[PDB]
């Protein structure tokens, strides 16, 4: 039966650990975010198909250049992640995530993962943004960026609502199948 | 409370991560060790290469390790002495970090299906990859936990900065070895 290993690379903004826990425990976990998530597998149906999905997180080795690419070999599909709520983040999809992935698995496909979709609509967030002269990332600029790095899809979620989470590891599946 | 949280999580992920060597160490290693099981030319008394220093690095973290952060339960805001105290030991992530390139393509270019058959065999959610990738999220991981305490302990909390500084400096140091 079908093992698919799907790597989560981006920022520390992203939430990258809050995602996967979110996604696998079908719960935001609310009262404390844990650090670690350790590699996990489980068995999903995806458009009947059942298959084996194994997911790796990355968080803490945001600042190990030549760390990080140890988890790259052998990727079946990439989720490279940005905070809507980040404009850095989402420029280092491109100055930073792109780059090295390409360059490490250069036939491996990604999606393109917008994160903290319930913040895009929040005052505070947006005020604090506005106080440095950034807003948002807007689905038009996420879609322009899946083009750029020629990512399969870009898809917007919440780990906070679940808005769109599900359909994330979905398509990463899909985008193997 | 968040501090007895970040306490609790680095002591279970701490217990974790003890199991995890163990089971790669007496599965994937002990069928190539034990002559139980015919070994490809490729990697023949290849194991230094495949497993790096992970025994090693287990018999550190179940020894020593895993027991002296149980007993800093009580004394979150006390635990950066842990690392401060045991540093010269995770010198042993640079070594294992600079070996786990050689180690990957041995087992892609050399390996075929040899620890896949032992996954199946013994029924393990991890293969041997995502076990020897393990040493490099943990070695990783400490300097988040004690950056979750900073956020939380008093300032009696130096005993938290000295430890950060050791766990950011092993990463880097680990990063810095590599080709
Ligand atoms: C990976 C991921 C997370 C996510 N959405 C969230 O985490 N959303 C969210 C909303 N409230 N909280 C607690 C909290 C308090 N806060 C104050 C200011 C700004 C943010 C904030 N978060 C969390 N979507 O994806």
């Amino acid at each position: 039966m079908q093992a698919i290993k799907c790597v989560v690379v981006g920022d520390g903004a992203v939430g990258k650990t809050c995602l996967l826990i979110s996604y696998t425990t079908n719960a935001f976990p609310g009262e404390y975010i844990p650090t670690v998530f350790d590699n996990y597998s489980a068995n999903v149906m995806v458009d009947g198909k059942p298959v084996n999905l194994g997911l790796w997180d990355t968080a803490g080795q945001e600042d190990y250049d030549r760390l990080r690419p140890l988890s790259y070999p052998q990727t079946d599909v990439f989720l490279i992640c940005f905070s809507l709520v980040s404009p850095a983040s989402f420029e280092n999809v491109r100055a930073k995530w792109y780059p090295e992935v390409r360059h490490h698995c250069p036939n491996t496909p990604i999606i393109l993962v917008g994160t903290k979709l319930d913040l895009r609509d929040d005052k505070d967030t947006i005020e604090k943004l506005k106080e440095k002269k950034l807003t948002p990332i807007t689905y038009p600029q996420g879609l322009a960026m899946a083009k750029e790095i020629g990512a399969v899809k870009y898809l917007e979620c919440s780990a906070l609502t679940q808005r769109g989470l599900k359909t994330v590891f979905d398509e990463a599946i899909r985008a193997v199948l | 409370r968040k501090k007895e949280f970040i306490m609790a999580e680095l002591l279970q992920t701490e217990k974790a991560y003890v199991r995890d060597l163990h089971e790669c160490l007496e599965t994937y290693l002990w069928e190539m060790t034990s002559g139980v099981e015919e070994i490809p030319p490729g990697i023949l008394n290849k194991e230094h290469i495949i497993f790096g220093n992970i025994q090693e690095i287990y018999d550190f973290h179940n020894n020593i390790f895993l027991k002296e952060l149980e007993k800093y339960e009580q004394l979150p805001e006390d635990v950066g002495h842990c690392f401060v105290t045991w540093a010269d030991k995770f010198q042993m992530y640079v070594t294992y970090c600079k070996n786990k390139p050689d180690s990957n393509q041995l087992i892609l270019e050399h390996a075929g299906t040899f620890f896949d058959e032992i996954q199946q065999r013994h029924g393990l959610a991890n293969s041997i990859s995502s076990y020897l990738i393990k040493p490099v999220q943990r070695v990783t991981k400490y300097q988040l936990l004690l950056k979750e305490l900073l956020t939380c302990c008093e300032e009696g909390k130096g005993e938290l900065k000295d430890g950060l500084e050791v766990m950011l400096s092993v990463p880097k140091k680990a990063n810095d070895a590599m080709h």
